[PDB]
């Protein structure tokens, strides 16, 4: 019953969704990575 | 108070003329003052000091507006000189009282209106950046200015993150005879080049480089003001198209400059009046002076630096600074002369030239690439006004504006273009190198053969308003004839969808109820849009059902898909291309499509290209190359890969 999403690219996850968003929290230290 | 002189060497409109009005008007500072005028001849030290120390009889508490016509540098530093060892706030106007002095002493009063190196360099990086140019040198010789005129280049260029790439800086200073100026010259490769020198310094670099071969059709010289006179006395050597900046003359004539000294003087005083309630007045004595020391009492320093009038504000800062001056930039002319593209108003450049003119230097791939947005395969975007560009990746593709009414002729606004098409022509260029000139077709539609006329993509193939029209393009036996089209690179066809979310068995159009356009019992659907594929090959093939639904097309895709969901009818005759990414990326995968694509015709997708054009053998290679080298498989992974796909 579990069918988390396995690795970012994902095209569940990798293409946008609407259930749940994804957090960063703060903005700092992943979005480096994100904006690179 | 407040006298003005004159005297018209070359413009002869002035008289009493020029004494009309002026604090008058409407504003609401009177007091014991007037418009007092003087005319005068060219100006040597003796006449020039003995007829401002007789002004200074008069003008006890007033001030001098004077201008000039001249070239000769040391007006300015004289008129420096008085002010400083005089108290009376001057200002300059016109040519010689006009080329902007480096520092002044702190015991000074006066504001000429010019403008700053430091502005004309922030401007000329301004526009060379929006051109998207970047690469440059600095090629200079040595004269006043230029190690800080270097010194801020290097620093504004460092202060952002654009990314310049400095390169090859020059700085020649041991004549031009020696091989250190040949190898200099020689070094440099880039195709923008800056100069700065002394007028025929310039003109005599010039005349060097030239026969260097520096001067082709691709090269640019932004040389700051220098070589600009005061008209249009270019030298004969000046090959064409120099790109310079430059004050304003034609826009600001000398009849509103001095309404606005008058104004600037009047608000002083206004100001001063509601904050000191008095004025006094210094006219000692012009002569016999060093018989009183400083006198701090009604300095005008603190009560213009933030004085704007009747609206327009032109408040000035420490030296001659006026922080908002009218600057212009201008281009060399094919007959010699200047040109006027643009104007520095506000923070933005307001260009006139969307694209440049290519101006002949002395006495080649870019071409119109042609599209529309539709489907997952071109997509439109909107510029983004925060960090302005367009984003990362997206191409400015510029549409025609669009409106409503009589006004509907608008420009070539940008836009930020994307898709599945742009990829592939990116990569194209990046294997042919060839340029582009992308701007979006309101005129229509993909294009078909009605009335003997397309409109739209295929009609500027056939009517040499575009080489290249790649997008979406389907290939058809009429439109490959007069298009010249390439082999497909993708599988495209006619498939039957139906939103039976609420086992194939009939797939195709071998039915009852496909077939026989009557009978049956439901109302069922053969939506199809107009100006498309499927309509002309439903006609060409089985010209029998589309009578039956004529009246029954869908405006778009999304009322189609609309119109699909909400029950009516459950069928749609689209691409199958198109539907088979809908229904692997809809929202759940509801709906569906009828047998395992099973295409009527799989005819696939084409790219346009003139009739005779020179690049279709190398765009059928570099398509059958890529076609081989594993690549456009990942690009299908990457855009339209379904969620649905994998899932059963």
């Amino acid at each position: 019953p579990e069918e988390r999403i396995t690795g970012i690219n994902d095209p569940r996850l990798r293409n946008p969704s609407d259930k749940f968003i994804y957090a960063t929290v703060k903005q700092s230290s992943v979005d480096i990575y994100f904006r690179r | 108070n407040i006298a003005v002189m004159l005297g018209h060497s070359h413009d002869v409109t002035e008289r009493e003329l020029r004494t009309l009005w002026g604090p008058e008007q409407a504003a609401g500072l009177p007091l014991d003052v007037n418009v007092v005028a003087l005319l005068m001849n060219r100006t040597d030290p003796k006449s020039l000091i003995t007829h401002v120390c007789d002004l200074m009889s008069g003008a006890r508490i007033h001030g001098l507006v004077f201008g000039d016509d001249t070239d000769q540098e040391a007006v300015a530093q004289m008129l420096d000189f008085i002010s400083s060892h005089t108290f009376v706030p001057i200002l300059g106007i016109h040519g010689g009282a006009s080329m902007i002095m480096a520092d002044k002493d702190p015991t000074s009063t006066f504001f000429q209106f010019g403008a700053s190196i430091q502005q004309q360099a922030t401007v000329m990086l301004k526009i060379m950046q929006d051109y998207d140019w970047h690469v440059f040198s600095l090629v200079t010789t040595i004269f006043p200015g230029y190690r800080e005129f270097i010194s801020f280049v290097k620093t504004t260029v460092d202060n952002s993150f654009v990314g310049w790439d400095m390169q090859n800086v020059i700085t020649l200073d041991t004549s031009f005879e020696d091989a250190k100026t040949q190898v200099q010259l020689k070094k440099i490769h880039s195709s923008v080049i800056l100069l700065y020198c002394s007028k025929d310094e310039a003109v005599l670099i010039l005349s060097e480089a030239r026969s260097l071969g520096l001067t082709g059709y691709d090269f640019f010289w932004i040389v700051p003001s220098l070589v600009s006179g005061n008209t249009e006395l270019i030298p004969k050597e000046f090959p064409s198209g120099l790109i310079s900046v430059s004050y304003d003359d034609w826009d600001y004539s000398l009849e509103a400059r001095v309404r606005d000294g008058i104004g600037i003087l009047t608000t002083a005083a206004s100001s001063m009046l509601e904050k000191f309630s008095y004025i006094p007045e210094a006219k000692a004595s012009c002569y016999g002076q060093m018989e009183r020391p400083e006198v701090p009492m009604h300095t005008l320093h603190p009560f213009m630096v933030n004085v704007t009038w009747d609206g327009k504000d032109l408040s000035f800062t420490e030296e001659g600074y006026q922080v908002h001056p009218r600057l212009v930039v201008i281009v060399l002319n094919k007959d010699r002369e200047w040109e006027k593209v643009g104007k520095w108003e506000n923070h933005t450049l307001s260009l006139r030239h969307a694209v440049w003119p290519r101006y002949k230097s002395f006495s080649d791939n870019h071409l119109s690439i042609v599209t529309l947005e539709e489907a997952p395969f071109v997509i439109v975007e909107d510029i983004d006004p925060l960090t302005e560009t367009c984003v990362r990746n997206t191409v400015p593709c510029r549409k025609f504006v669009k409106i409503n009414n009589s006004t509907n002729e608008g420009m070539n606004v940008k836009k930020c273009c994307k898709g599945f098409c742009i990829d592939i022509l990116k990569k194209l260029s990046r294997t042919v190198k060839f340029t582009y000139d992308l701007y979006l077709v309101t005129n229509g539609k993909h294009g078909k053969k009605v009335n003997n006329v397309w409109n739209g993509m295929i009609g500027e193939v056939v009517y040499q308003r575009a080489v290249m029209a790649v997008g979406s393009l389907t290939i058809n036996e009429e439109r490959s004839e007069v298009v010249d089209f390439s082999v497909p690179f993708v599988e495209t066809g006619i498939s039957v969808m139906v939103s039976r979310s609420n086992v194939d068995q009939v797939t195709g159009l071998s039915d009852k109820k496909f077939q026989r356009p009557h009978d049956y019992s439901p109302p069922f659907r053969f939506g199809t849009v107009p100006n498309g594929s499927t309509e002309r090959n439903i006609r060409n093939n089985y010209p029998y059902m589309h009578q039956y639904m004529t009246k029954f097309n869908q405006k778009g895709v999304e009322d189609a898909l609309v119109s699909l969901k909400t029950g009516k009818l459950d069928a749609f005759i689209y691409d199958a291309a198109v539907l088979n990414y809908k229904a692997g990326r809809d929202e759940g995968c509801k709906l569906v499509t009828i047998g395992s694509g099973y295409i009527f015709a799989t005819t696939g997708y084409g790219i346009a290209l003139q009739k005779g054009s020179p690049w279709k053998r190398q765009i059928d290679l570099a398509l059958l190359q890529f076609v081989g080298d594993g690549e456009m498989e990942e690009l299908e992974t990457l855009w339209l890969t379904g969620i649905c796909h994998n899932e059963k």
